[PDB]
């Protein structure tokens, strides 16, 4: 994660980011449509954050210091690279969403008025394929990556040394392996409920409240094809 | 500081989201309530014992049977979740809920806790239950699932105003330690 981002993203709310006198200007349903859509991006942030530990923290780190046969950082981060390369490009383009908004003269008071296309380009055509089939494989190596990190950790002496050594920083107290596995299968059953919200305070513009509920539906339909394709491999 | 895995289940509103939220957060939320929880690692000292606490939600899981059973691993407590503005979702505790926390978490003590105990006096939610023929749960009625099912035991709280959350985390500290 970056500087920039983080403090961009470090308040409770859209309300407490902004200026005072900025967030005095806009109407009551404006503000809790913007908290909603602000809790979107700050979460899409994080999730981006906890794959960016999976790859570069631990993947990388069992790669450059331990003598692990081959085929098992495999087993224990399935679709990560994948999964960090869809994340990243939706958070880049929700970023630069919330950038194109920005009154000049500001880095933090914006309003986002559209996001139901991007919501809509995101969970349609070739791109919700691409999520369609990355998470029906991650959630069904999921139990076997949990296995697979229970036996190293039981039976190799440096593995538990590597693993008490990267997970020791205050930064990542509820990011361990296991923890990162779970937050990552979860991520895409926050979607709807996050939509859902938007979507009810998005009533001003009509061309809006239609594109969010497409984007909903498509939500819901990807959710039902990963949930079919789930089919748990054991070790 | 021994590390503990709760996870806590329950229908659509029957506030298991706010429960987390109110627990986790240093202070109440004033200016915007969080429509989801990702996950949290608590420093709990129950009864002079240090634990570690990762707390799971299963909100937006529900309609999802082949993904929701993930969220179970290593479980160590559950709490099984139910609203006492709602008893329809108390009649399905036993109906849906309970049958799948033994099958996928044998062993692993559920404590049942009716959220929203608030509601219980509240004008509003008496009169809208009235049209539907009912009231809000009784504390009874809720010890008599609890003995129906087997939990560990029966506690409400109320994520509003903070009465009996902290109570119900350190329970489940004291019903995870014990083997
Ligand atoms: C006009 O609204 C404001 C109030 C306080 C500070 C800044 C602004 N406007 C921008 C575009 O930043």
């Amino acid at each position: 994660s970056m500087e920039m981002d983080e403090k961009d993203f470090a308040a409770d709310s859209w309300s407490l980011a902004v200026d005072s006198s900025f967030l005095q200007q806009h109407k009551k349903e404006v503000m809790k449509q913007q908290d909603v859509i602000y809790e979107l991006i700050q979460t899409e942030l994080h999730h981006v954050r906890t794959l960016k530990i999976m790859t570069r923290l631990f993947r990388t780190g069992m790669l450059e210091e331990l003598h692990l046969e081959p085929g098992v950082v495999q087993g224990l981060f399935p679709c990560v690279d994948e999964l960090s390369d869809i994340h990243t490009r939706f958070l880049s383009q929700l970023l630069e969403r919330r950038r194109q908004a920005l009154c000049p003269g500001s880095t933090r008071n914006f309003v986002i008025h559209r996001l139901g296309d991007l919501l809509i380009s995101q969970f349609s055509g070739p791109s919700a394929e691409q999520m369609c089939k990355t998470y029906s494989e991650f959630c069904s190596r999921h139990s076997k990556a949990l296995k697979l990190y229970k036996e190293l950790y039981a039976r190799d002496k440096r593995f538990q040394q590597f693993i008490r050594k990267v997970t020791r920083p205050a930064v990542l107290k509820r990011h361990g392996v296991q923890e990162c596995i779970l937050l990552v299968t979860q991520r895409i059953t926050k979607y709807p409920l996050l939509i859902s919200r938007i979507l009810q305070h998005s009533h001003g513009i009509e061309e809006e409240r239609q594109d969010l509920t497409t984007a909903l539906g498509l939500v819901k339909e990807l959710l039902s094809n990963v949930d079919e394709g789930i089919y748990q491999l054991e070790k | 500081a021994i590390r503990k895995k709760l996870v806590i289940v329950g229908d659509g509103a029957c506030g298991k989201t706010c429960l987390l939220i109110v627990f986790s957060k240093d202070q109440f939320p004033e200016v915007y309530v969080p429509t989801v929880f990702e996950n949290y690692v608590a420093d709990i000292e129950v009864d002079g014992k240090q634990v570690e606490l990762a707390l799971w939600d299963t909100a937006g899981q529900e309609d999802y049977d082949r993904l929701r059973p993930l969220s179970y691993p290593d479980t160590d407590v559950i709490l099984m979740c139910f609203s006492i503005d709602s008893p329809d979702s108390l009649e399905n505790i036993p109906e849906k809920w309970t049958p799948e926390v033994k099958h996928f978490c044998p062993n692993v003590p559920i404590i049942l806790v009716g959220n929203k105990k608030d509601l219980r006096n509240d004008e509003h939610t008496r009169r809208e239950l009235a049209k539907m023929k009912q009231e809000p749960v009784k504390p009874e009625e809720g010890r008599d699932m609890a003995n129906r099912i087997g939990a560990f035991g029966y506690m409400e709280c109320s994520a509003k105003t903070k009465d009996g959350v902290r109570e119900v985390f350190e329970m489940a500290t004291r019903a995870a330690l014990q083997a």
